[PDB]
RNA sequence: AUGUAUAAAAAUAGAGGUAGGCUACUCUCCUGUAUCGUAGAAGAUGGGCGAUGGUUGAUGAAACGGAAGUGUUUUAUUGACUUGUCCAUGAAAUUCCAUGAAUCCAUUGCAUACGACUUUA
RNA sequence: GCGAAACCACAGCCUGGGGAACGGGCCAGGC
RNA sequence: CUGCCGAAGUUUCCGGAUAGCAGAAACUCAGAUCAGUUUUAUGAGUAUGUAAAAUGAGAGUUUCUAGUGGGCCAUUUUUGGUAAGCAGAACUGGCGAUGCGGGAUGAACCGAACGUGAGGUUAAGGUGCCGGAAUGUACGCUCAUCAGACGAAAAGGUGUUAGUUCAUAUGAACUAGCCCUGGGCGCUUAAGCGUACUACCCAUACCUCACCGUCUGGGUUAGCUUUGAGAAGCUCAGACGAGUAGGCAGGCGUGGAGGUUUGUGACGAAGCCUUGGGCGUGAGCCUGGGUCGAACAGCCUCUAGUGCAGAUCUUGGUGGAAGUAGC
RNA sequence: CUCUGAACCUGUGGUAGGUCAGCAUCAGUUUUCGGGGGCGGAAAAAGAAUAAGGGAAGGUGGCUGUUUAUAGCCCUUGUUGUAAUACGUCCACUGGGGACUGAGGACUGCGGCUUGCCAAGGAUGCUGACAUAAUGGU
């Protein structure tokens, strides 16, 4: 439906392929896409599978992060041999956590991708930046202590503007204009 | 082809004549004028086009005909004051007019 | 990529040409004349509709030996006159109930040459009509085909 | 009445943009293994009679008139009955003495000339 | 603030294609927020443009429009197909597009 | 759609037999075309009987008498496999003889990889009785207890805003 | 460009808000088709009434924001705007779409295919 | 300082598959 | 240069004479015959041949005259085989003369056979992204820690799924399916597999139209003010369009000759140059500008030392190797 | 006298072509939404309403067993009825939206209305702007 200029995405709990796919069609379509928190991104299957399909690949540069695992099933889904998909590479940014530029930028999700709404219950699914930490990146538990530091931020954040919203909420009857033309559902 | 009817209410025109208004009423005006030459011509001192009061007369009629439908029910003067516009998130199909 | 025995049979049936259709007498002869060539045609019982439909849109007579349109009632009569065939809803009569005059009715008309089915055929289109197919014999839902083909 | 032109790219001669020593008019290609005589995907065109214009509008400018050369007045009266289906167009050999009384005649006429204004200058 | 946008937002996304062989003449176009075929039946034959820019100037505006019409659906999703007075340029793809409310039959 | 046809086919009459017997058939077909030729299909493989030596005299399809109430029903059917011979004995619950034709040729093409002219429908019977069913599903279908939670349904609009309930 | 408008987290197979004193509550979810914003010659000129508030610009600012803080507020004063409710004029004939250091240098050996290398200078 | 000649369709990273060699041109991947 | 026809690639006797295939001409015919046709029935042994109903097409010649006079693969039939494979013949078409959509790719597989185009609709195959098209619906099966997706392979499984049957809620024996063991990215209540039903994608294929050409069938003179008689013209209609060898027709260009244009030219012939313009399906032709300096062309006919990318071609010029090897 | 659209004065009279656009009324092709009606199907099956009878349930009341209660359900007839709906089929029944084409060039014809008129042997009207750029080409 509509767009917007920029996307800033919440990558917890989708699907890495599901996810790369619609991100990878929305790139080539012109928009600029900025997923975070790649290294909560879940893949189908058990943590064992996962772990011999990269030890696999192990055996190019190998990249360890999760952002740039990611982006590399992003990128094996654009015509990167043209033009064409190489602009749309330019287009996204993938990144771990929730850097401050768009800490304060609203984060969307795509159903189409969520484990919940695509995984049968009680199937074993693992985590990108868990699967990752026995490959070679040394950074989730930093990762993971700058996340609870925003997340306390951003609580009290959500609490003024709950408090704030208050005001808004109880005022909004107190107009009997609201009450007097309710009939148009608003 | 080039209009929106909305479903806005009615206004009261049976009361104004638009008989004056034809074909021949809106026809642009024939270029002509016999310049000699030299002058305008090639010194061009051309001379300007400006609406005749017969046509501001006519017009000051329907308003005076129509002023008092629109000022009966509310909102209409305000209303065509206002000019439409689409925001984010408004889809002409299906919202309706 | 036709055998030669089907091949020569689909030319005696007039049908030259993909999509091609004609109106056969339904007796002995046709019947496993017709079995031969299941899998490459397909064939069924015309309703009234589909008889008139289809003379009045892709209707030609073979005038001359040449494809003339039946756009008056003249061209039908002057070729068909001589078995008091005088319109096109007397050809259509004849072609329909299957009059004594049949042969040169049918014979008369160019193989109507239709179009692809809008909507597509089935998923598979060489089974059989039975199997889940189009190929051969399919009753009244000849009917449904041709009203795809206008 | 609209001229159509089926096509205005010309038929370059294959392998012609690759060797000076073979030029751009159009050869068949004799080749039997040769990819364009046999009409391969993202092969060339080659001339063929389907792409011949139509009859009526065959060898009509864009502007609607036929071409007829001129080397002399005499040739350019011949028009006088054809001044609306023709344009008189003076030869190449012909000087300018001649191009301007060629000019001048086809002006009352009533006849297109095509390179009117060659070879001359103006004097107002 | 309100600019005026009497057009709705739409993306150019290919050419109708097969999987190797391209015909540039027809252009897909995706109006945003029309979602299916039905849909897109409201947006036929309304005017589209590609409004673009050039450093070179001509009668002192320095933007240039190539108008289009939009012919037919194409797909389930509210793809239509569109064509331009000029075929518009492989590089357009994924390029902004405006469509009209015009011509209006509502 | 699959249809319940009645179709019935005889013999033509001949100098040896003035008058032959009568051979009524219930089968399902997506139309009249398929219930013909499978009708034909078991009488040959049945009675011998050649299809052209015979005729059908007579064809209709039948709808549910009662398609508003939940009904139990048993199926026979033979099994044309690399064995080439089967025979099993299936059950299920719904308001439709069709219905319970149409679920049971999903789930011996699921298991079995079972095609429509293998399967040769032998009878449709509903099992009205509690006690006749052999089938466990079919018996916790039956408890007055029916209470359970919902399956998940895993249903343009995307990049949705907030993160779905996807609860009850 | 054409509103280049929107910051919880979290489960989902339950969560959040709301309230009482973690134990007992209640309500909401079932997406954003939401919310904010939006009227004027893209938005004129005055008269007002009514807010006497709101919308903000301008600078003078302090606080917060490491991560990639580079932006969130708090304002202080002033400048205007205000369609909140109304009026009086005005915007058109375009009279049917086109819009100063460093290097080389010398020195240098601490170095060794060659520069490089290495201080001094 | 004076100064050739052989040779010269064009080219020039791999990995596989591509049935006829196919790798140097082709197809999917890395660079 | 264009257009129209167009094989055979092999019977048979034996390098061949035949024939076949493909054309030319003259004949006689549509009230006559014919067919990789289907029947009916007679017989004979489900088939068989013969004789006489349907369907389609107007048919039968006679004469002489080009090329072919290899096979590959595939289907079926096959006889023996025999580590197993396979081999051997025969049967039949396709390619060989043939592009196009799909098949990741590919010459044998699935569709489809071709004038130039606009629009529509499909085939085969597809619709997560690369990629045009449903991250469609409704059921199920599958968890792999190598699935699947497109021979050790038999079987085993404290492996499942549905389970059936038999024993007395359980257990045993079994019934199958799938897993384990024995194109890319990615997918796992699928983007896997099986079934059913809607929608959608697009080939040179199909339909409608326009245009080109060919073939075929007509019309057209007391040449009527419709004037449209270069009768070698004009005009109407329908069908058709791959193509090697080969057959046939019409055109483009070059040197010279007869005739002609009461032809072009120092106010600039010919030639050459040009991201100038135009005409023709094409060979080619016309033209603007620049350069240039003395001749030249269109039309009818005649004529020939008449058209080049190749011949380890001939002559001349000139490059990269190379400022290299080197002296 | 006639003629010279003959020169000029006076006309301030009229009528005004090429490229690109918009709309309307049509014709050919096509695609996509509807509305109404006839007929068929067990003259749909159901079902509601509905006067009864019988039965059992996964049992209401009474009390797992029980039989309409202090809930009801199933079967059968009856039932209004000539029900409705779905599906199939048909209408020379009708209302919109979109796109692509405009070949031909006096009149002939076949038809429909009422000499004339017409959607009937193929597109015409009404406008503009730019033209002195757009349209194109290289």
């Amino acid at each position: 439906s509509e767009f917007q200029k920029v996307v800033v995405i919440d990558a917890k709990g989708h699907l890495l392929g599901r996810l790369a796919s619609v991100v990878a069609k929305q790139l080539l379509g012109g928009q600029k896409v900025v997923v975070v928190r790649c290294e909560e991104l879940n893949i189908s299957g058990h943590f064992f599978r996962n772990k011999l399909k990269y030890l696999a690949y192990l055996r190019a540069f190998h990249f360890r992060a999760p952002s740039r695992i990611f982006q590399k099933a992003v990128r094996g889904m654009l015509p990167h041999k043209t033009a064409r998909g190489q602009a749309a590479l330019e287009h996204l940014q993938a990144v771990e956590g929730i850097p401050p530029p768009f800490d304060k930028q609203k984060r969307v999700v795509v159903p189409a991708a969520l484990r919940v709404l695509r995984l049968k219950p009680g199937r074993k699914y693992c985590t990108v930046g868990r699967l990752s930490s026995e490959v070679g990146w040394k950074y989730n538990d930093i990762v993971a202590k700058l996340e609870e530091r925003r997340k306390v931020k951003s609580a009290a954040f959500y609490q003024a503007k709950l408090a704030k919203q208050k005001k808004i909420a109880s005022a909004k009857e107190a107009s009997p204009v609201n009450q007097k033309l309710s009939q148009f559902g608003y | 082809r080039y209009v929106i009817a909305t479903s806005a209410p009615k206004i009261d025109v049976s009361g104004v004549s638009v008989e004056k208004f034809t074909k021949a009423y809106f026809a642009k005006q024939k270029r002509s004028g016999p310049v000699k030459k030299d002058e305008a011509f090639f010194a061009e001192n051309a001379p300007k086009n400006a609406l005749p009061a017969e046509r501001i007369a006519d017009q000051k009629a329907v308003d005076a005909k129509l002023l008092p439908a629109i000022k009966a029910i509310p909102n209409m003067k305000e209303y065509l004051a206002a000019s439409f516009a689409l925001s984010n998130g408004d889809r002409p199909h299906l919202m309706k007019f | 990529n036709i055998p030669p025995k089907a091949r020569k049979i689909m030319q005696l049936l007039r049908l030259l040409q993909i999509n091609n259709g004609i109106f056969v007498k339904f007796n002995k002869a046709i019947k496993e004349m017709l079995q031969v060539v299941e899998p490459y045609v397909t064939y069924g019982i015309p309703n009234h509709k589909t008889v008139r439909e289809l003379i009045y849109k892709r209707g030609f007579g073979k005038v001359n030996k040449q494809r003339i349109p039946l756009s008056d009632n003249a061209i039908i009569e002057a070729a068909l006159g001589k078995y008091s065939i005088l319109s096109v809803e007397d050809l259509i009569h004849e072609i329909y109930t299957v009059g004594p005059n049949f042969k040169q009715a049918a014979n008369f008309l160019w193989p109507f040459k239709l179009s692809s089915p809008l909507g597509g055929w089935r998923e598979r289109k060489f089974k059989h009509f039975i199997e889940g197919g189009d190929a051969g014999k399919r009753d009244e839902h000849i009917n449904g085909l041709v009203q795809k083909m206008l | 009445v609209n001229i159509i032109k089926k096509r205005t790219k010309p038929f370059k001669r294959h392998q012609s943009d690759r060797f000076k020593r073979v030029g751009e008019s159009w050869r068949k290609p004799r080749g039997i293994d040769s990819c364009v005589r046999r009409r391969f995907r993202g092969t060339i065109s080659m001339p063929k009679i389907g792409y011949g214009n139509n009859k009526k509008t065959r060898y009509c400018m864009p502007n609607g008139l036929k071409a007829f050369l001129v080397r002399n007045v005499s040739d350019v009266e011949l028009l006088l009955m054809h001044n609306k289906t023709y344009a008189a167009e003076i030869a190449g050999n012909v000087s300018a003495r001649k191009r301007v009384e060629i000019v001048e005649k086809a002006r009352a006429l009533g006849v297109k000339v095509t390179n009117a204004g060659a070879k001359v200058r103006s004097q107002e | 603030a309100q600019g005026h946008r009497l057009y709705v937002k739409a993306k150019h996304l290919s050419f109708q294609r097969s999987k190797h062989v391209i015909h540039p003449g027809t252009s897909i176009v995706k109006i945003e927020g029309c979602d299916s075929k039905e849909e897109a039946q409201f947006y036929l034959g309304k005017r589209v443009c590609y409004v673009y820019k050039s450093s070179k100037a001509v009668r002192g505006s320095k933007i240039r429009v190539i108008w289009g019409t939009i012919a037919r659906p194409h797909g389930n999703s509210g793809a239509v197909r569109a064509r331009f007075v000029h075929n518009l340029p492989a590089k357009t793809f994924g390029s902004s597009l405006r469509v009209m409310l015009y011509p209006s039959n509502i | 759609a699959l249809k319940e046809y009645q179709v019935v086919g005889r013999k033509v009459p001949t100098e040896h037999e003035p008058v032959p017997k009568l051979f009524r058939m219930r089968l399902f077909a997506p139309n009249e075309s398929v219930a013909k030729s499978r009708y034909w299909y078991f009488l040959k493989m049945i009675n011998k009987v050649k299809k052209a030596t015979g005729e059908i005299v007579a064809i209709n399809e039948i709808s549910e008498p009662k398609p508003l109430k939940a009904k139990v029903f048993g199926i026979w059917i033979r099994y044309d496999s690399r064995s080439g011979t089967h025979n099993m004995y299936k059950e299920f619950r719904d308001t439709t003889r069709v219905g319970a034709v149409e679920a049971m040729y999903a789930d011996m093409a699921a298991r079995h990889r079972a095609r429509f002219r293998s399967i040769r429908i032998l009878k449709v019977v509903e099992v009205e009785k509690k006690e006749d069913v052999r089938r466990n599903y079919v018996k916790q279908l039956l408890n007055p207890h029916l209470k359970f939670p919902l399956p998940h349904r895993r249903t343009k609009k995307v990049f949705a805003p907030h993160r779905p309930s996807t609860f009850y």
